[PDB]
């Protein structure tokens, strides 16, 4: 499931902004 | 609406052209706990000695701001924040600077980040998501009328207050622009295609971001995600979006118009502006006036143990605040 894929991803924590 | 915004703009303009400066000093606050961190600083829960009031103090290391080339963005942030006034925008109470840092003292929002609640709970119901989304819609309507582009919408930047209402924090990428702008900035999952494709863009990017937010709140995960940003960028510009089976047809339709790669067709950017969003079927049960007046009952009210409680926030490693004996980057931040 997409949910399972998300939870297993490295992007479930706080996401940093991108500069430059 | 039009009349309200006109007067709001008069108020904003007076502060925009004559910004408040040096309204407090570090020694007037008692540092209590770190509530969040960032590349060039942190946000701490502090107590104003003279009043006993609690506030959230954002500390920015001037040297780090310069190294990351965020001087203009930081000046934008403070100049804009001290000039705005809306029920869903966190209030900047004081701002000052010393030899080493810049300080922005804002109203403390105890309920914690939407991010925390969304991740823990999994996903919000449509009525729950709709409640928050309505507040963002009104806030963007307010900000855009002032020629302000927000550029950093995400659950991490939205705090829940004691009444269950949202408080937009972090104006680090906010900019007052009448024409188009080109800075590559924001968060991967929330970047509109125009930004990724290195072309001039406008306020429409905020509306795309709203689509990402609503999708994430209702699904529990973003419409475009992967382990590496490049992969996320490929998904965003592809023009493909899949919706969970539980999404109502009205929600899907709103999202397809919000997450529209074609600017001449994206909701919020058409000739009717925000009205195309406000009048959409998904928002049929939304009483915009009541939302603005905070009289609508919130679907979630955070738990509190009293004033200064931080249970709704994660624990961050503490670090001493050292103020150099020498002034750093004085000319760069003279107007702060
Ligand atoms: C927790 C909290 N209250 N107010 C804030 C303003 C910016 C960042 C965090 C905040």
């Amino acid at each position: 499931t997409t949910y399972a894929d998300f939870i297993a991803s490295g992007r479930t924590g706080r996401r940093n902004a991108i500069h430059d | 609406v039009k009349e309200f915004l006109a007067k709001a703009k008069e108020d904003f303009l007076k502060k925009w052209e004559n910004p408040a400066q040096n309204t407090a000093h570090l020694d007037q606050f008692e540092r209590i706990k770190t509530l969040g961190t960032g590349s060039f600083g942190r946000v701490m829960l502090v107590k104003h000695m003279e009043t006993g009031n609690h506030y959230a103090m954002k500390i920015l290391d001037k040297q780090k701001v310069v190294k990351l080339k965020q001087i203009e963005h930081t000046l934008n942030e403070k100049r804009i924040l001290q000039a705005v006034n809306f029920p869903f925008l966190v209030k900047l109470e004081f701002s000052f600077k010393d030899n080493s840092n810049l300080y922005m003292v804002m109203e403390y929002v105890p309920g914690g980040e939407m991010f925390s609640h969304l991740r823990r709970i999994g996903r919000f119901s449509e009525p729950h998501a709709r409640f928050y989304a309505a507040q963002i819609v009104l806030t963007f309507e307010y900000l855009h009328s002032l020629d302000l582009i927000y550029r950093d919408l995400k659950p991490e930047n939205l705090l829940i207050d004691q009444q269950g209402y949202i408080q937009v924090t972090d104006f680090g990428f906010a900019k007052r622009v009448k024409g188009r702008t080109w800075t590559l900035c924001g968060t991967p999952e929330y970047l509109a295609p125009e930004i990724i494709l290195s072309k001039g863009y406008n306020k429409a990017v905020d509306w795309w971001a709203l689509g990402v937010l609503i999708y994430e709140m209702a699904a529990g995960y973003p419409p475009f995600f992967a382990d590496q940003p490049i992969q996320i960028y490929e998904k965003i510009v592809s023009g493909k979006v899949r919706f969970p089976s539980h999404f109502s047809s009205d929600l899907k339709d709103l999202l397809r118009n919000l997450l529209q790669v074609d600017l001449t067709k994206r909701f919020g950017n058409l000739k009717d502006g925000v009205n195309d969003i406000k009048n959409h079927k998904w928002f049929a049960t939304t009483d915009w006036i009541a939302i603005y007046q905070r009289k609508v009952e919130a679907p979630f009210i955070p738990k509190f143990k009293g004033p200064g409680d931080t249970s709704n926030f994660d624990d961050y490693e503490e670090e001493e605040i050292r103020v150099s004996i020498n002034e750093k980057c004085g000319k760069e931040f003279s107007e702060f």
